[PDB]
């Protein structure tokens, strides 16, 4: 089976609201590897938000995104989430959920299909 | 980098409402010292409201003020807030923010704020009416001429008073205001040489924070 | 489940990986080392997104064989892409600090302690009364004694820890941290305390300031002197059978050799390889009742290591009766296992 | 709980003398070698100023005249010599347990040679009568003691009706008083 | 934070020719650079990882190289399939992307 990282559909919310994206993962042991969230903006290029490890919940964030993002995972359901708070004019990106190859190979070989998040 | 605790200004608020007293802390590592709050009604001694640990946020409220004053901190900006609820006439007092010892070991306050005068009444704000005062011509014995200013009917306390834009301060007697007929009246005086009054410009200056009134 | 196949060695935190081929531990080489591999290794030891820094240090251990990294491999384990090598391209190995610990701002017969001196000190209360202490080793975990949480006190809802506070009169409800879990040592023998160590987890992770900080756990190969200069602290009774101290005292004790602490005029071979005596055979300094589980720290390399935890004693103001502490060095592996197995 | 009792409620002392303020507690505030009784000083319109902490320790920036002593239940604050600037209200505070509490305070007063007030009479200015209100203000300056009274003789005839008096506090430069009658 | 500065910010390249996009680092990333394609709506695709390896099933005409703090990536015999916004990613310390380059035919 091809490792699939189906994300939630495109969503919209008012400025100052919160959007909780989801990225269900199939085709691999959800606890074995780690899941990353990558921002893709027009003009600003790609950016990195943070990493979530379902085994223990260990989280790493970028300096910019502290507080703005709150990675979340639920092992039993086998799907990881990213919560964005106080969404504003510049938080409208095609957020990508990417699974790094392994804990000793932090390469984004597999990616989500993309979820265009837009702010009213 | 001398330590400083800077509180907000006076608050005139209606009964039953709430007021949030702030106190920005600078000059020291914020999270390492407790910040205490103390109340003092006019000429009535000090009263410990409670403290709050900036590092963790644990707040102790004296049983008197539990359910009336809620303490919260803003660690990002190094500021401490106190919120008084269901304000009544008794709630009016001066509230001091203080910083305890290093570990809050001794539980003593070495640095204090300037105080924040809280007035709690439904009376409408008014503007001071300053009437400059000058001596008579029939009592100019010697050279000890006395001049002053009178402020009447303003509301509420406090009002700043000044002489010669601060150029004159010796002999400047500012007397406390009094609640006369539901309004506050404040006076002042100055003593200088007679030869200086005509050859020098002597005038008072006022500043009411509530309703800006320079005059 | 066997997953303690990586470790840090000695005061310098020399990362090591186990090789069954030679049945030995070999330090990793610094050449071509990814820092994310160090992050992963830290996670594989039980550190909740706690990673301080990785740097290359000339090997301060005594190993002639190393573990070079095969950069042509891919999507494999740490031991799969590390191959035995007898040299390094850069004469430096991997040093891995997985957490910022061991820095502090600087009991009978022990002078009062200043704030920030022993930030890891913890006072644990059962019914708003101090029963014994512990040691902050992580924003969530605390190292204490097993005899403290004996039945009935083995349930986690009795306990509330007060760290960052030195006054017992300022330890009011709403200042401590409720304990999620209490994990005593399975091999704890009440009749003869042998593996007397216990853990505690908090619902709300601690925030670390100058007053609150963790104490490094002792990595293997910590070459300590036979009489090393250690420190103790706690709210114990300053007088034999006295009341709990209001303030946090500290004392300067020296480790006593096990070969000497088991003589006939001493505990008489009652000390097992899981315990370490400390104090003076002359006396006048010991950890009395009320500061059980308390830290026994030692400074070495600018780092304070949790050498042991208060376990038992036959008297405080007595000669030939040094304080007996658990050997946290022995229990570090079990501690790591219990910290990794959080949630599952 | 502990309630500190501070006596006397007021103490008048001549400059250069010794002023002793005593604070007593419901139960001992001394334990583990520390006596948690602290002394502050508040002057009119200023926040308190920690003088002494832990019942014997002088805070940095405080003159050596202030002295602290005591243990257990009995505490004393001494000021010797007493300067004109020492006229204020002194509070004792216990931090042995929670909640922390203060003493009732001890208003200090300075004894000085008596001086009569320098009277001044100010008939209303032009700006006052433009609104229809009248007010005559009399200024009494640099007198001692503060127990002084006045009366009005408008047109030479006595009148009390509405009378309003306001006193200042002991000046830190001359230890005198002032008053305004209107 | 290991910042990276990828230039040129954009390039109008010649079809059937050659092109090289330069990426530089704010630290020594031990050749732990990876290069990703970016189709308009088909998600990023990994092409090069570690400066010397192409993920299986990828054209051999793709190749990168470098060391130290400056790295290179070149692609010869440009075809319409190669029109994409290529990125440089370092996974030496946390993760960081380049600025991207619009590879548009001329």
């Amino acid at each position: 089976d091809q490792v699939q990282l189906q994300q939630s559909g495109a969503e919209l919310a008012r400025p100052g609201a919160s959007v909780k994206l989801s990225c269900k993962a199939s085709g691999y042991t959800f606890t074995s590897c780690g899941i990353s969230w990558v921002k893709q903006r027009t003009g600003q290029g790609l950016e990195w938000i943070g990493e979530i490890y379902p085994r223990g919940g260990n989280t790493y964030y970028n300096e910019k995104f502290k507080g703005k993002a709150t990675l979340t995972a639920d092992k039993s359901s086998s799907t990881a989430y990213m919560e964005l708070r106080s969404l504003t004019s510049e938080d409208s990106a095609v957020y990508f959920c990417a699974r790094e190859n392994g804990n000793y190979d932090p390469l984004f070989a597999y990616w989500g299909q993309g979820t265009l998040v837009t702010v009213s | 980098d001398q330590v400083q605790l800077q509180q907000s200004g006076p608050e005139l608020v209606k009964p039953g409402t709430s007021v949030k007293i702030s106190c920005k802390a600078s000059g020291y590592t914020f999270t390492d010292y407790y910040i205490n709050w103390v109340k003092q009604r006019p000429g009535q001694g000090l009263e410990w409201i409670g403290w709050i640990f900036p590092g963790s946020g644990s707040s102790y409220y004296n049983a008197i003020f539990k359910g009336k004053a809620t303490l919260t901190v803003d660690t990002s900006s190094n500021t401490a807030h106190m919120s008084l609820s269901s304000l009544t006439s008794d709630d009016s007092a001066v509230y001091f923010c203080a910083r305890g010892d290093f570990g809050n070991f001794g539980g003593f306050f070495t640095y204090w704020g300037q105080g924040t005068l809280v007035t709690v009444s439904a009376a409408k704000t008014t503007a001071p009416s300053v009437y400059p005062l000058a001596p008579v011509c029939g009592g100019t014995t010697g050279s000890s001429v006395t001049l002053g200013c009178l402020v009447k009917g303003y509301f509420p306390e406090p009002v700043t008073l000044t002489w010669n834009s601060g150029s004159l301060s010796s002999g400047v007697h500012t007397f406390p205001a009094l609640l006369q007929s539901g309004l506050y009246t404040l006076s002042s005086s100055v003593t200088v040489t007679s030869n200086t009054w005509p050859s020098q410009t002597i005038t008072c200056n006022v500043a009411h924070p509530a309703s800006s009134t320079k005059v | 489940d066997e997953n303690r196949c990586v470790r840090l060695y000695g005061p310098n935190f020399i990362l090591q990986v186990y090789s069954s081929q030679r049945k030995s531990w070999h330090p990793v080489c610094q050449d071509d080392w990814n820092e994310n591999y160090g992050r992963a290794a830290c996670r594989d030891m039980g550190y909740k997104n706690n990673f301080y820094s990785s740097q290359g240090i000339v090997d301060d251990s005594g190993s002639t064989s190393f573990m070079k990294l095969n950069t042509s491999a891919g999507n494999v384990d740490i031991y799969k892409k590390l191959y035995h090598s007898d040299a390094c391209s850069s004469k430096a190995v991997v040093s891995l600090r997985c957490i910022a610990c061991g820095v502090n701002l600087n009991i009978v017969g022990g002078e009062s302690a200043l704030p920030g001196a022993w930030p890891w000190q913890v006072s644990l209360h059962v019914q708003n009364v101090h029963v014994c202490g512990g040691s902050i080793i992580t924003p969530e975990w605390i190292v204490t004694a097993a005899h403290c949480v004996e039945k009935p006190l083995n349930n986690p809802w009795h306990w509330t820890a007060f760290a960052g506070i030195l006054r017992q009169s300022f330890m009011f409800y709403g200042a401590g941290y409720q304990v999620e879990k209490v994990i005593s040592h399975p091999n704890y023998d009440s009749k003869t305390k042998n593996n007397d160590i216990a853990l505690m987890k908090l619902q709300k992770p601690l925030t670390f300031n100058d007053l609150v900080k963790p104490v490094c756990l002792p990595n293997p190969g910590m070459m300590l002197q036979p009489e090393q200069l250690c420190w103790i602290s706690g709210w114990g009774a300053t007088e034999e059978k006295g009341k709990t101290s209001e303030v946090l005292n500290a004392a300067k004790v020296l480790l006593i050799e096990t070969q000497r602490c088991n003589s006939r005029y001493v505990y008489d071979n009652l000390i097992t390889p899981a315990m370490i005596c400390a104090g003076f055979l002359q006396g006048n300094v010991d950890s009395c009742q009320g500061d059980s589980g308390g830290p026994l720290v030692t400074s070495k390399n600018n780092i304070w290591w949790l050498i042991g935890d208060t376990s038992w004693g036959s008297g405080c103001a007595k000669a030939y009766r040094p304080g007996v502490y658990g050997n946290v060095m022995v229990f570090t592996d079990w501690i790591y296992r219990q910290m990794r197995a959080d949630g599952e | 709980d502990v309630v500190v009792t501070q006596s006397p409620a007021s103490l008048a002392v001549s400059l250069g003398q010794r002023a002793t303020i005593s604070c007593r507690a419901s139960k001992s505030v001394s334990t583990s070698g520390y006596s948690f009784m602290h002394w502050y000083q508040q002057k009119p319109g200023q926040p308190p100023k920690l003088l002494i902490y832990l019942a014997s320790n002088l805070e940095s920036g405080v003159p050596a005249r202030f002295s602290g002593s005591g243990s257990g239940t009995d505490f004393i604050l001494n000021i010797h010599p007493v300067e004109e600037e020492d006229a204020a209200t002194y509070y004792c505070q216990h931090s042995r347990e929670l909640p922390l509490t203060f003493g009732a305070g001890t208003k200090l007063e300075l004894k000085r040679a008596d001086a009569a007030p320098t009277v001044s009479i100010f008939p209303p200015s032009s700006e006052q009568l433009t609104s229809g209100g009248a007010s005559v203000v009399c200024f009494l300056n640099n007198f001692y003691p503060k127990d002084i009274n006045v009366k009005w003789k408008i047109d030479g005839s006595e009148r009390q009706n509405g009378v309003l008096n306001s006193w200042t506090d002991q000046d830190s430069k001359d230890s005198t008083y002032s008053m305004s009658s209107t």
